């Protein structure tokens, strides 16, 4: 009707399958088994060291491909489920709602027509988009059971179909939010909201949310602006629930990242803590009844125990909770939630008052004291391998600037304090240490902005082809970060101050807007709020991550005038030819986080991760010096051409943040890149490598197809170098390369690596 | 008791074996082509020395993370390489790989002066995957590097002056 | 309106884990980690040994309970997908169908009702269930996520909801199947099939089946009746897909379980191997390849790197599979898989002979002969520590009677051979030494009957709730057993010799069929196939185990009068309490023997499992010492009674056979046995007490309530023994107890764990 | 090199402690509650001697398996009690059982003619479960337990006199 049907309508895992090999025939799958062992059947424990087959006859690498896609599962039901439930209330509550996405979007839900060819008008018609989800993620859980899949390519093949499926699952979640709850639908001047440990005002009640559902948040703010009390109580969130709560009432604070959740909690300063799903402590139960909060757990994937009173009256429940005799209850009605929380915020509040939670100078005295500076006990649990030993004993001697440095670098995770025979509480320590820092935290951040406009496509579309805009920078994923939370800030900064267009999402947004610059202003009040060169967008919730991909397509169909209806190949191959984009997860932690990053590359785009992610066990790497590998088709006539490595890798881990910003700038570099586009591209990666590294890249040459490529500033040293250090044929006189390039340049360069789109 | 840098790195049966400075020297003397793998922990406590020393008896470097800044402001960058420790970890287990002179794969690699868990995961796949030609890969670092083949025990880092002397004789050993 | 809709309409997490506490107040938790570590997120890998929290904040043993719920997620997405796949392609390949189940039964789906409430009409009506089932998976794998639930007691309800949608998958994936392909409804005179490693006739072309989904095995025979192919062709499976097979043609043929699986690949005897999903050797492309069979996949969830050439001719895919450039294929469609398979068998039966496959005389002697007798190489990988290395030499010294021995307690896993640097065919060489044997392997097996009839229900119901039936002895489950196949045969055999119901499924009902008693007759050729006391009964393939969930459903319906619809909890406490039953998965392997574990103990039906059953980490245990935790209330007028543990256990591992038969007997008592049942019970007890294990059991007179309960031969010594041994207050001229036991025996005793039910 | 029997078997980080038979004799003898499990390898090579033996001085003896026959038929069953190693494990756990004499339970669990996986994950429970009261779990098998606080190392079955030599050792330290 609106469009043709493409050939992929609704994929199974077989479906796609041609493409994934398209992808994986490139960026081979690299293995690296952080558990050498299987444990999933009693023929076992296998041990598959050495590439060895287990007691099913499942072979190492397979046994690998079958853990990551276990991983994609498990996050892409959380995205799946977390939509399900919120519209299943939705319809039930508020009830149906048409999708209207502004007069400034046409095409609603880019990744449902994609992938299912449905084009959605009421949030009803997302139904079948989600039964189609969950018929898929059974399908695809059957085939990690022992006995099935025996390649570890259809493995990964399979993660990348589970992949495609959260960023689907995504999109129907942030949709189906924006338009129940009228969130910002690609405002680039959405408001700006507070954010940091230091922004609460301890002086009013506070609610904390923790989580990633935000209806029972609405039923607070709805609550609060009922009877008038926005100004008396302050609601503050940790992880995506915080996003999606200012999104819908700017009004609210956002404490910060996973990182900062314990400690927070710790602090003390929540009178009381609402939960829903996802990211939260495991043990938050025991930390909010260690500081006298009551708990509201508001969903049932996580219940801690206690006792379901959905069918309770509030009085009742506040009074049980006000009385103690329950540290928390189970409420699942989130109206009722909502009234509970904000009824019972107030009461607690000046029942709490007073109360001390971290230790007190002698008792920090004490502990400093007491440490024994073992060598090998509370360093080795951490996953960062902290000085929290020697830290100690630095400020027993006086000099606690050790200990305060600390606090940034804390991942705030506890298994320190547990290897402690001392019975230090490490985490207080440190927090303790830097009370003066965790006060001053406070920043701003813009609220999540959602979709990008169908007029901002039009503007970047050509731009970012050709390359002029050097690519998309997607800073987003979790906070489990080699050395603190200023990483991703540097990222971001850096990025914005060279035009490129930069979003983030989640942890990453949050963390990005805790620092200043010597203006005094973050990078969200200092740079507008478009999708645009130059500009930091906060797209919003890790669920809006869907809106980058959704942009990637809108420039297929606009820009490109492609169709997308149940066409996914298509597109991702365009994205991989065409969009320069690279995608930064530098503290991924998460399930969500690797079915994201699945979901990501599977439509083109290239992502790299922090030095922790080798702990998922698998990478998408290339092999830049395999010249058979990088054959790509030019669609005019059918001929084979042999691309630069651009991008070089699909998904791929750096150690330090001076790597990994050279990297993400090679990583935007695509074979259809004109003259104009890749020296702006080659200007940034020379300069940023020389910036970080000391040096420039020892292939830089490779991204060199003709003068008209170098970077303007340095275009004749360049020519020199090439000649000299690169043995190139070149005339300096004539200021013209005679040989070296890997290829010749055209303009009308039709690269493709897909058959199908081959014209003669 | 070996302790590894992560207590829950315990991957599986076969553990890295504690080995002395000299017979880690003499496993890179004897390599045919011997390769020093060097991260960003390099640029500390004059490590970098040490890995001079070791390019100057005539083995190439691969500078991971950003150490190829420290190459560069010491005034040796010849034979050492810009690259990536998770695509080195590809390009090592890949048979058709050339090596950095191209002629041909690394038979032995020595990590040192670099992120634990990342370095880790770095040997555990060449471990497993490295296996025909067999790649040997070993620890001079202050870790327990139990992915490794030989490895030191466990130096803490207010022992790094003991971790010294003990990197000082594998060089003597080369 | 058929009935009242109960309280719980297709539940969710919440709506039934009051129903969970009280069987997890009563059977604990109890945990050993086989890992003592997490690797599931890029904080980790975190030791959460000696009761530690991980970087995330779980504590080890709800980490234990995560893992648990994975594996019976993983186990439910298995049946629940098989079902779905198998529902789309019949409801597209020959349309929709009503169900009938025959005049024998009302209810058609007793666990559909009990669960969705919904009464099915045609096959389509089980769209929405499967609907239904599959929201669920996601929101609960949603819980196995970083950051979420933080209970381990709260995971346990998530794993035995997970249970109990798997119970509900299996019963709709095999009604599909038994409708759309007219499989026995319940026929008690069932036909017998051969079955073993012995019964393949090798002088004609074979086609070996091996997975759980029998769509394209329908085809294959379709094709071959339709063509007079019948006697011409040798269809035989290996696991379910056999049970399936063999319900549509008796003329198919099972060659055996899991265990055996490696070995039959290995042999060669295949021209054609066709799989289609689960328990599948993952390197059965390898396997093929090197008996030069091609292999053709027809299920998604395995293609082994193989074009998929659904969409190419019959022809094509011939002449590229015969020509070798090819070593399989994937097809999707199973019409034409069926056509395929059944052209290409005939042709390469003729290619294939002159192959030999297994090791040959001279070869098996240098394997022996060169065999180093390692300490700790072969036997250490082994899964059952065989003694490889003596039983080599042995062989070399001229007795191959020590390897022949290995052959049935091998498992057929091949981890002893990957770290032989002699590079001995481990395998091969116990295969060979045992040849003789394995060719004799010729058994006879009933064929997978599937629902109980409701004349049956209204036969054994009254009897097996008073006892004088001794209960339910359900054998199911995988094969990797401690000690061999014949386990499992000597559990069928001694429980039906003592009038138990007796019924299997799935790797355990082919495992029973393997042996003949001294008249030369299998279980399946001696018993009945009726569900009856003193009958043996294959259920059929594992998704036939919910049959058994349904006869106990229909016991409480039927025999005791009470609503199913959307009523889980009332059901399951009734079962609990009245229905004598107990599960046995000696070999308890996979992630779907995991879930039906799950579904069978959440609706009050005890399991016991093999000493492998450890290495799943979480089993459900009581504390029969803890007056508290066996506290019922009497529905007549809500007082508590403490009773005598009964079922001891809901999910309990044995090590052995000698050990393992008491205490399902053991685990068979419940608290409204009358005193003609417990007697019949307790007879039993103590007597299997006394033939396996030399003694009677410490505390048997915990099940004595009144003389009437005890064994009829020897009451005059167990009276004195009552006395004498245990202090009891018994009058042994009058032959009356008159103080000991735990309760007063009362017939009106309503016993039931739900407040709501006293009345 | 310990070898646990299951080359897989590697749980984590705290690995059995091998112990000379003098030593794993007198934790029993030290113990104030001891408690010897056998199982159904106790039935095989005369190994059921040393369990009476053990019993004899004291101890008492949970006959887990079918063991219990092998007592009734040596005519050894004072102070033995039959009993599931799974709900043993749960028991021993529980530190509100009073145990097989009503006393209390017990501070120390010896293993002995057990299946090495059954009795290696009944060790891992008492090891991750059993922490306060802490009950000492120790292996005096054939098998190095690497999930017990101590054992032995692996003795091979055609080395069993060897087993038998130590077994006999840690009977007389007690
Ligand atoms: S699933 Fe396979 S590799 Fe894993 S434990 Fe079972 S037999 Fe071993
Ligand atoms: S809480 Fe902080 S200092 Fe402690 S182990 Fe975790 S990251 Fe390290
Ligand atoms: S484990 Fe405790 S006593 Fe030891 S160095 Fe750490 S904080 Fe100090
Ligand atoms: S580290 Fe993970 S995969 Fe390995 S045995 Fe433990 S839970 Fe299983
Ligand atoms: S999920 Fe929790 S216990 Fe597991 S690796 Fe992550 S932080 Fe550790
Ligand atoms: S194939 Fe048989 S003998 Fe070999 S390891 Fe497996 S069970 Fe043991
Ligand atoms: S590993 Fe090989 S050589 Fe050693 S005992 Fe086993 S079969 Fe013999
Ligand atoms: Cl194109
Ligand atoms: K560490
Ligand atoms: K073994």
């Amino acid at each position: 009707e609106w469009e043709p049907m493409g050939p992929t309508p609704m994929p199974g895992i077989v479906d796609l399958r041609d493409w994934d090999y398209k992808l994986m025939d490139r960026y081979k799958p690299f293995y690296a088994p952080y558990c050498e062992m299987c444990c999933f059947c009693t023929f076992g424990k296998c041990d598959l060291t050495g590439g060895k087959k287990g007691a099913c006859g499942l072979d190492m690498t397979a046994q690998q491909a079958r853990f990551v896609t276990i991983a994609c599962l498990i996050g892409c039901s959380a995205h799946t489920a977390h939509g399900r439930h919120m519209l299943n209330e939705i319809l039930h509550i508020y009830g149906d709602r048409e999708i209207d996405m502004g007069t400034g979007i046409n095409i609603e839900a880019p990744l449902t027509r994609l992938i299912t060819g449905i084009k959605p008008k009421r949030l009803s018609d997302f139904i079948p988009v989600l039964d189609y989800i969950e018929e898929q993620i059974a399908q695809v859980m059957d085939s990690v059971h022992t006995g099935q899949e025996g390649s570890n390519i259809d493995y990964e093949s399979k993660a990348f179909h589970v992949g495609m499926l959260d960023s689907l699952g995504k999109e129907v979640a942030d949709i189906v939010q924006i338009v129940a709850f009228d969130l910002p639908k690609g405002d680039p001047d959405a408001p700006l909201v507070e954010i940091g440990m230091g922004c609460i005002d301890e002086t009013k009640p506070m609610l904390l949310v923790i989580g990633h559902n935000v209806v029972p948040s609405v039923s607070v703010i709805d609550y609060m602006r009922e009877h008038d009390l926005e100004d008396k109580i302050e609601v503050a969130g940790i992880c995506c629930t915080a996003i999606d709560t200012t999104r819908y009432s700017d009004r609210a604070k956002i404490v910060g990242s996973i990182g900062r959740q314990l400690r927070f909690v710790r602090s003390g300063i929540a009178d009381v803590i609402m939960v829903d799903e996802q990211c939260i402590r495991a043990d938050i139960l025991e930390q909010a009844k260690r500081t006298h909060a009551p708990l509201i757990a508001t969903n049932d994937k996580a219940l801690y125990g206690l006792v379901d009173r959905t069918d309770d009256s509030a009085d009742d429940i506040i009074t049980i909770l006000v009385s103690g005799k329950e540290p928390g209850v189970v409420i699942l009605d989130p109206v009722k939630a909502g009234e509970v929380a904000v009824r019972l915020v107030q009461i607690m509040h000046e029942k709490r008052k007073g109360l001390v939670h971290l230790p007190t100078d002698e008792e920090f005295k004490e502990y400093v004291e007491m440490c024994q500076n073992c060598d090998a006990n509370c360093v080795i649990a951490c996953p960062q391998g902290l000085p929290i030993g020697e830290a100690n004993k630095a400020a027993a001697a006086g000099n606690i600037e050790p200990l305060a440095e600390l606090f940034d670098l804390c991942v705030g995770c506890g298994r320190c304090e547990q290897v402690c025979k001392k019975h230090i509480p490490i985490v207080d320590v440190i927090h303790k240490a830097a009370l003066p820092l965790v006060r001053a935290e406070k920043g701003m951040i813009r609220v999540g902005r959602g979709p990008v406009l169908d007029t901002e496509i039009r503007n970047v579309g050509a731009p970012l082809v050709l390359g002029t805009i050097p690519g998309i920078i997607a800073i987003v994923g979790c906070g489990n970060y080699p050395n603190g939370t200023k990483d991703v800030y540097i990222m971001a900064k850096e990025f914005v101050e060279r035009k490129y267009i930069v979003v983030l999402t989640g942890c990453g947004a949050m963390d990005a807007a805790l620092y200043r610059d010597e203006d005094g202003k973050t990078l969200y009040e200092k740079y507008p709020g478009d999708f645009d060169g130059g500009c930091i967008v906060n797209i919003g919730s890790c669920v809006s991550n869907a809106h980058i991909h959704d942009a990637a397509i809108k420039v297929a169909s606009i820009f490109a005038r492609r169709n997308i209806r149940a066409n996914y190949a298509e597109i991702a191959d365009y994205i991989l030819n065409r969009v320069g984009a690279c995608g930064m997860a530098w503290g991924a932690m998460s399930q969500k986080a690797a079915s994201i990053a699945s979901g990501v590359n599977r439509i083109g785009i290239p992502v790299v991760i922090g030095p922790h992610g080798w702990k998922y066990r698998r990478a998408y790497l290339g092999r830049k010096d395999v010249d058979r590998d990088w054959m790509v088709y030019d669609a005019r006539d059918g001929s084979k051409v042999r691309i630069e490595p651009a991008p070089e890798h699909l998904l791929v881990a750096a150690d330090t943040l001076e790597e990994a910003i050279p990297l993400m700038a090679r990583l935007c570099f695509r074979p259809t890149d004109n003259s104009m586009g890749r020296q702006v591209k080659l200007t940034h990666y020379m300069d940023l490598s020389m910036k970080y590294l000391g040096k420039y890249p020892d292939d830089w040459p490779v991204f060199v197809r003709t003068e008209a490529d170098l970077p303007l500033a340095k275009k004749e040293e360049y020519l020199r170098i090439l000649k000299e250090d690169y043995g190139w044929d070149v005339d300096l006189e004539a200021k013209k390369i005679i040989s070296g390039p890997i290829r010749k340049f055209d303009v009308s360069f039709d690269a493709t690596n897909l058959e199908q789109l081959i014209r003669e | 008791m070996n302790i590894p840098f992560d207590i829950g790195n315990i991957s599986g049966p076969e553990m890295g074996r504690i080995a002395t400075p000299e017979a880690l020297g003499r496993a890179i003397k004897n390599a045919k082509r011997p390769l020093l793998v060097v991260g960003s922990e390099i640029l500390e406590d004059g490590l970098i020395d040490r890995a001079i020393a070791i390019g100057k008896k005539g083995i190439p470097i691969a500078a991971t993370a950003h150490s190829i800044k420290g190459f560069v402001d010491a005034g040796y960058t010849d034979n050492v390489y810009m690259v990536g420790l998770h695509e080195l970890a590809n390009n090592i287990k890949s048979p058709d790989w050339m090596g950095f002179d191209g002629k041909g794969g690394y038979d032995l690699v020595a990590v040192l002066g670099g992120i634990y868990y990342s370095t880790s995961q770095f040997l555990i796949s060449i471990k497993n995957c490295a296996t025909d030609p067999l790649v040997r890969a070993i620890s001079i670092d202050r870790y327990y590097h139990i992915a490794a083949r030989m490895t030191f025990d466990n130096i803490s880092r207010k022992r790094t002056d003991e971790f010294k002397e003990m990197l000082d004789r594998v060089v003597q050993s080369i």
